[PDB]
């Protein structure tokens, strides 16, 4: 998961 | 918006609906390029060519079950196309890549006749 | 094999199918979640939740037009999966992630399971 | 396009  | 997300989701639903093509789950179409038929999902097809999005947005076109393509359309350069489109993966090759791009310019799918109009260049 | 990867194919494809899904265009079910309707996609369904690729296997529910789920699943957190099932973005917030968790784990999402229980941990 |  990560911060777009 | 604030949204995380997540990296690979893209890629494990295109590894998915290449499983489901495998074992024919839920395809909806036959394409037929000459004496080949190619079983797929009409959403995927839309998704990746600008001919197949056009032929199932039309009224009547969106309920067949039966595609047939132009008798000049090469099934294996068909075949790799739809591969492609449910891959990502393009098996580009010296003795393919004319049929390759002939029907990828058909399809109307840009990236791949942008790489094989490269490739050509480059061997010239 | 010797393929060349296009990597934004798998994205695109996603985007086209949300874009797809948008404007109604052959969506096959309609998933009922209390009060409210989600139109969608069987294929991506599948390709997403265990629980969808569960049902959608099934002789007979594969060929239901209506799918309806447990009365216990909150409908804004079934949007909120779904959107993320279309687009990799889950808009996860204080005020939504126990619903959120909840229907992820009964749509069987391990991924989406997994980030809300680090995101709870990381707040007690 | 890559090499995958
Ligand atoms: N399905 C869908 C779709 C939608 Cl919804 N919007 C826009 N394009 C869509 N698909 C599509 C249209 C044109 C082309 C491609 C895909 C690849 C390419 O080279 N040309
Ligand atoms: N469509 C399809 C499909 C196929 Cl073909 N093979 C394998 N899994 C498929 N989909 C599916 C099954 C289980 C889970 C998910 C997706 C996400 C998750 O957390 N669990
Ligand atoms: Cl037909
Ligand atoms: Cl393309
Ligand atoms: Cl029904
Ligand atoms: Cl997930």
């Amino acid at each position: 998961w990560v911060i777009p | 918006d604030s949204c995380i997300q997540f990296t690979r989701h893209a890629s494990d639903v295109l590894l998915n609906l290449n499983r489901l093509r495998s074992r024919d789950i839920l395809t909806d179409v036959v394409i037929v390029v000459s004496r080949e038929q190619f079983r797929a999902h009409k959403t995927v097809l839309m998704a990746c060519s600008g001919l197949f999005y056009s032929i199932f947005t039309d009224q009547l076109k969106c309920n067949l079950s039966v595609i047939n393509l132009d008798p000049e359309i090469n099934p294996e350069g068909f075949c790799i196309l739809l591969d492609f489109m449910y891959t990502s993966r393009l098996n580009l090759r010296e003795g393919n890549i004319m049929a390759v791009m002939a029907t990828a310019m058909y399809l109307q799918m840009e990236h791949v006749v942008d790489t094989c109009r490269k490739f050509i260049k480059a061997s010239e």
